[PDB]
């Protein structure tokens, strides 16, 4: 229903962290590809849905058109800080799900390596993937069932990996991570954050003036409102196998990796993480 | 991956942004972006790169096609960079902005039912809610924002930080139809912060820019004279360049404090180049250091070793423009305190400005000098002494420009919003309590031929009435 | 030293006598210009007291009123009743400033005290009743205005932005 | 009705005893509940002498001056020379507005001539001197809340709140 | 220069005698400043000891040992046999980085002996014991920082997170 | 030609008298219209030897004096230590240029000599504290241009674009 959506920014601000952030944002997105429609007489008439403010102010006269345009962008810069501001970290759920995990992984005989880590800046782990992407275009590694932006266990395990090969060769990565024709003997959770300071989500900008122009004649820049995740943020995830021997190289490749990206744009130093904890649950 | 090098650098009055165009938001500050030095690295390394090329070849080859050459070291679709930057700096810590409360319950009463503009405007440390319909009002407020006197002044003497706050300070408010009073808490709220935000103008921010550099990329052909190539135009980006906007009119202006290396086969005549630095004597000097580095690219015992490659592609006079540094027009002058320095320099860009009313002294001709140099103009003859082929009193002759008859190049001179302005100006210090304006033009690719010392003397005459 | 008179624009009929400077000394601080109306005074906080037309102190920061400013005493008998004041010449609140300050002169405001007796509401009315506009070039300008009627091919205008221009706040007592 | 009187509150300290009644009722409009002030009124248009200050007026909308309403009348040996009307009390500009106006109050504020012999140039002052600020509550605060020291014997949080939201545009002479 | 004191956090009772200048200068590197412990220098491939409790060599890279840096030297009576060492200030891994550390450092990490009599069984041990962490709190951060209990009153977070961002690898041999 | 020659404006105790003709007729090229100084004829690759007041050769563009132009005659006992030149009319270096001029220069310019033995050094030197800029009126802007205070009422804008544009180097001997 049409109701649904004209009133899911109040949703936003008045049910945060409580709502489906995933189906949040995507409905979010059909009011901002149709503003110029939901602005048309069509706020509910409500008094704490932001889409009437658009009302009030006048950003120019000469043209609807450019009206529109312009209210467009603000309404975008606000969804980004709506979002940032109103949905929090509530991290008690992710503190009982890795510990009930971990009660599970010492049943079945594991050796568990939990590790907490930390956002030093700006992360940007899933820029490409579905969160945000039909308003931003970028996009945070959601998982719409916790709730919770979160680091792949594939990422982490292709970036340790990366690493256990670079400085032990192409031969005892594969004796611990596997090849073709064995499966690896290191186990990786995804990592979901436990714990921030203030904000969970934040918003940012990245403004392309040259890449892939000829000269200055074509240069222009294109400002690009993303979200991103907010410093201080604490990660949390586990990492469990059988055999004692993998429980060397794993150790210290955790606080060397971490310094250097763990997601994008780590080259201009924004995924840059910082080891918080280790601990290590020998079984057997 | 190890340590390339780090700079301890040091920013002057710098004027970043973020999603919104404010150095400081509701949920982080950030001062140095780190994207914007590497931004600003790579267009400083295409600028130079031209100047070499047109030094030594006499050619110009497209943006595209240098940072398609440069990819190994700065990245593109199909390589990951291979140098790391970073940015720290004191009090990296959480820094907001927050607005505890504002009172303006009032104002929202004087905007019932009235379709009316609201201007904000500090006045002697109280800032006015100025209503456009004959109305003024002294809201309160209290920020973790400390707004000092000093950038106050400096925002209402400079009269070109005071016109990019035209954006910045007022909102037109419709209230006629009607106008809930919990609507225009926020809307007025909104313009506060965006206010106040633009006048969180540090000074002096140092920040220690680190470069890391991917071992794996090692010298595939041509890798490591690459390199070296870039850490040089690095030198040339700190030491003619700046952080943030309006750079080009000696904000966020750059200054080395201390260069450690620690690969020196690869740093070493740049960490030197880099030192020379620390101490400057007086004007001349540094001039004859900007001159020595300048060309230490052009005609020292190494110069390239990669230019014959043809990876690259001519640039199409008729298409193009690309900027180069002339490494003559280079005129400095000492200036003893920056904040006037600063407020001046509006006087010698502007059409009507008393310090090029003095240098040049006719109209149409100071017109058409900043509409040629000094970035984009907004023209209502002129042209006259803008052509290809006519007559040259002063040469400011645009390659493909044809009277009454558009072409690329004239819409591009006359109406396209971003264009770089070709006069610039740069203020550095050396840790020793002095400090020295640098001015300079660099040269375009759409001037068919200029009169070089023509315009140097134009150049020193500014440089030296600016002050 | 040198002074000045704010001179009301209400909608009423009382501009003809209630001043003597009807040429001021030779000059005027608000004058047209061919672009339109330049240079009119607004005084905030004062409403009218419409009869005998003068502004009661509010202290609401909302209740403006809107004049002209020209230089003298009114009508050589008065100022028992004023409120005259010498000023830096800058905190006028001026709107369409298109002239220039001596850098400073006095002014005196014609004031009526407060008189409580009741409660007040003041009202935003803008000027308006075209009679009015056309009994403001009569009574107003082509006395004040020596230059009115005789200069410029543009009274249109300085008749029909008036209804922009101008404006007050009456307490309706 | 209940009357109101307005009393400033500059650096100095010399207006100790002219608010002459202590309550008269049971109603003072600001509150302290352990933050500072609340329902603060603000007056614009209006400068200030240092003279015990009045409050001397301007046709300034920034020239703002900033005190505490409290209930009775001034001794009655004051008010003869100072503005006093009436309004529904909506139109006061009253910042941290806490509580809820009857809507209906009278007004006496301190109030001077406009120094016709003088050019009312003024320069804001803010409070500020603890050397100051530790007395300028015996000066204003004392004879108003006798509970001060003994509910408020906290200094700090009631001491940096005038500082805040308390100043004023001072003619300096 | 800068010589720097790397006293780790363990439980036990050795951090009573073993500095001579605990003062340092005017910046230490680990800190406590309104956000909680920053700078903290965590070390690899060593393991602490409790009875006389140092650091002895040992290549598990899982042990590991965290602690303070702080400027100081080895008591003048050590360092014959403990670990001097000067690094380039970006070769330290430093949880929780704040700032940067001042290009170049001299380390006195307490090394004792490889202890080639028995066997190394290292075994992990964390900081509770709430006594145990408030008595090595007015040992450290109350001696060598002029902060505690006179610059912080919140330092019950310190107390909450010391118990969790401290830890190492122990043999109790 | 018209003749004329040249002065300086430092804050050194030397400017007494460097002229006989001060007018040579109705006519100067540094006019004065309520915008202060203009066609301020500013010379660079020289210093100042205020002390012994006089203008010394070095040979660097950094350093610079700005003085005014006066039509007329230095003593006429001079050329032992002046230099005369006359000029194409825009071989000059203006500040705040008004016009064209009348085709033909004649300037002197008070000249030194080396006496070189001491390593002398340039150095910057600011119009500043404006109590000796009221002096610098009072002797060097009163009778040069009395038709101050007799034409222009801005006898303010001159001291502060005094300040703000009128800076030169020294030798600091």
């Amino acid at each position: 229903a049409i109701d649904f959506l004209v009133n899911i920014l109040e949703l936003i601000k008045e049910k945060q962290c409580n709502i489906n952030l995933f189906s949040a944002i995507s409905l979010t997105s059909i009011v901002y590809n149709n503003f110029g429609e939901f602005l048309s007489n069509n706020q509910s008439y409500s008094t704490n849905n932001p889409l009437l403010k658009y009302h009030i102010i006048i950003l120019n006269d000469k043209n609807k058109t450019k009206d529109v345009e312009e209210k467009r962008n603000i309404f975008k810069r606000e969804v980004a800080e709506l979002i940032s501001r109103n949905f929090k970290l509530d991290g008690e759920k992710v503190r009982n799900y890795f510990d009930s995990l971990k009660e599970v992984l010492k049943s079945l005989k594991y050796t568990i390596v939990d590790v907490e880590i930390t956002t030093r800046t700006r992360a940007l782990i899933g820029v490409s993937t579905s969160l945000g992407k039909l308003i931003f275009g970028s996009g945070i590694s959601f998982d719409p069932y916790m709730n919770l932006p979160y680091i792949p266990a594939s990422e982490i395990k292709g970036i340790v990996r990366s690493y256990i090969e670079g400085k032990l060769g192409e031969q005892e990565a594969e004796e611990i991570f596997g090849n073709e024709e064995r499966e690896g003997n290191v186990n990786f959770t995804d990592a979901y954050p436990t714990r921030s300071k203030d904000f969970l989500f934040v918003p940012d900008v990245i403004t392309p003036h040259y890449n892939g122009k000829k000269s200055e004649a074509d240069a222009e820049p294109r400002p690009v409102i993303h979200l991103t995740i907010a410093p201080k943020v604490t990660f949390r995830f586990l990492i469990y196998y059988k055999r004692e021997d993998v429980g060397k190289p794993i150790c210290d490749s955790m606080p060397i990796i971490l310094i250097r990206g763990l997601g994008a744009r780590s080259s201009v130093g924004y995924s840059l993480f910082e080891l918080r904890k280790i601990e290590v649950i020998k079984a057997a | 991956e190890e340590l390339l090098m780090s700079l301890k650098l040091k920013a002057l009055y710098p004027l970043t942004g973020g999603y919104n165009r404010h150095s400081i938001n509701p949920f982080y500050e950030e001062l140095v972006r780190p994207t914007e030095i590497k931004g600003l690295w790579r267009w400083w390394n295409r600028v130079l790169f031209n100047t070499l090329a047109y030094s030594t070849k006499g050619k110009l080859y497209t943006y595209e096609s240098i940072d398609r050459l440069f990819e190994d070291v700065f990245g593109s679709e199909n390589k990951k960079s291979a140098v790391r930057l970073e940015v720290i700096t004191d009090e990296g810590n959480d820094n907001r902005f927050e607005l505890s409360y504002v009172e303006l319950d009032k104002v929202i009463d004087c905007l019932r039912n009235y379709k009316r503009k609201v201007s904000l405007d500090f006045i002697d440390n109280t800032l006015i809610a100025e209503i456009e319909g004959s109305t003024k009002i002294p809201i309160s407020f209290k920020s973790n924002l400390d707004i000092d006197k000093i950038i106050k002044d400096l925002v209402h003497n400079n009269k070109l930080l005071s016109f990019e706050l035209l954006g910045f300070k007022s909102v037109e408010i419709d209230a006629t139809k009607i106008s809930d009073k919990k609507i225009l808490k926020e809307i007025l709220r909104d313009l506060i912060t965006n206010y106040l935000e633009y006048f969180n103008i540090k000074q002096e921010v140092t920040f220690t820019l680190n470069i890391y550099l991917d071992k794996s990329r090692e010298h595939k052909q041509n890798f490591e004279d690459k390199l070296k190539f870039a850490l040089y135009s690095l030198l040339v980006f700190i030491l003619l360049g700046g952080i943030g906007r309006k750079t080009s009119r000696g904000f966020g202006s750059l200054s080395i404090i201390d260069v450690k290396c620690y690969d020196n086969s690869i740093c070493k005549k740049i960490e030197d180049l880099a030192k020379n630095f620390l101490k400057i004597s007086s004007g001349n000097e540094l001039k004859s250091k900007i001159e020595s580095i300048l060309d230490c690219i052009k005609n020292s015992c190494i110069d390239t070793l990669y230019i014959e490659n043809n990876i690259l592609s001519e640039i199409d006079p008729k298409k193009n423009v690309v900027y180069f540094i002339n490494s003559d027009l280079f005129e400095v002058k000492r200036i003893n305190d920056k904040e006037k320095v600063l407020a001046n320099i509006y006087k010698a860009v502007s059409s009507e400005g008393c310090c090029i009313k003095s240098i040049i002294t006719d109209k149409y001709v100071r017109k058409s000098f900043l509409i040629a140099f000094g970035g984009y103009r907004k023209v209502e003859f002129i042209k006259n002494y803008l052509c290809e082929t006519c007559e040259t009193v002063s040469s400011f002759n645009i390659v493909d420009f044809l009277l009454s008859e558009g072409s690329f190049m004239s819409d591009y001179i006359l109406q396209y919003e971003h264009r770089n302005s070709l006069l610039r100006f740069k203020l550095i210090s050396d840790n020793s309590n002095n400090s020295y304006l640098i001015g300079y033009i660099l040269h375009s690719s759409y001037f068919k031929k200029i009169d070089i010392k023509y315009v140097r003397c134009i150049l020193e005459k500014l440089t030296y009435c600016v002050i | 030293s040198t002074q000045r008179e704010y001179v009301f624009i209400p909608i009423t009929n009382s501009i003809t006598i209630d001043v003597k400077i009807t040429i001021g000394g030779s000059d005027h601080i608000t004058n047209i210009d061919e672009r339109g109306i330049h240079n009119v005074l607004v005084i905030t906080g004062y409403a009218v007291d419409e009869k005998n037309g003068r502004l009661v102190p509010t202290l609401d920061p909302c209740d403006y009123v809107k004049g002209i400013l020209v230089a003298g005493t009114p009508q050589q008998a008065q100022s028992n009743d004023f409120l005259t004041l010498k000023l830096p010449a800058n905190k006028l609140y001026l709107i369409r400033k298109k002239g220039n300050i001596s850098d400073d002169l006095k002014i005196y405001i014609p004031y009526s005290s407060p008189d409580a007796r009741n409660s007040m509401k003041t009202k935003p009315v803008s000027i308006s009743d075209d009679t009015i506009v056309n009994n403001i070039i009569k009574e107003v300008f082509d006395k004040i205005y020596n230059i009115t009627q005789k200069e410029k091919v543009k009274i249109e205008k300085v008749k029909e932005d008036i209804k922009e221009l101008f404006s007050y706040y009456a307490l309706e007592q």
